[PDB]
């Protein structure tokens, strides 16, 4: 699609729609402006008392 | 400014490292990032069209051309 007024590249930005499995919060990761908890996974491992 | 690397500093005030220069990232206002140095155009994700311009693989074949000599949509390239 040609964007109309631009000359650089870096002017814009596009990203496709994608949510095939929520993610975890991470530094890395740029939150969504909807950062509201979608879920919640059970962290695996328990520790538990043990001889 | 001052700073570290003090290479081709450019009109934001920011030093372009040599690698910088050719680092892919373009950082400065101005396209500085990718100017005047040495490197691999295309990586292994990237398509060479045929006048030596570099552009991404995808479009190749596709049935709408991209690169200024036409070479990702040249029926010869497909
Ligand atoms: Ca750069
Ligand atoms: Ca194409």
């Amino acid at each position: 699609t040609k964007m109309n007024g631009c000359t650089k590249a870096r002017q814009c930005i596009a990203y496709k729609l994608d949510q095939t499995k929520w993610v975890f919060n991470s530094p890395d990761l740029i939150r969504h402006t909807d950062h509201s908890v979608q879920g919640k996974l059970h962290i695996p491992f328990r520790l538990t008392p043990t001889v | 400014a001052k700073c570290e690397p003090s290479q081709f500093q450019c009109t934001n005030g920011r030093c372009i490292t040599l690698l910088w220069k050719c680092d892919g990232d373009e950082d400065c206002v101005d396209g500085s990032d990718e100017k005047n140095c040495v490197k691999k155009t295309c990586a292994e994700s990237d398509f060479v069209c045929n006048n030596g311009q570099c552009v991404p693989s995808r479009w190749k074949c596709d049935g709408d051309p991209d690169c200024e000599d036409g070479s990702d949509e040249s029926p010869e390239q497909c």
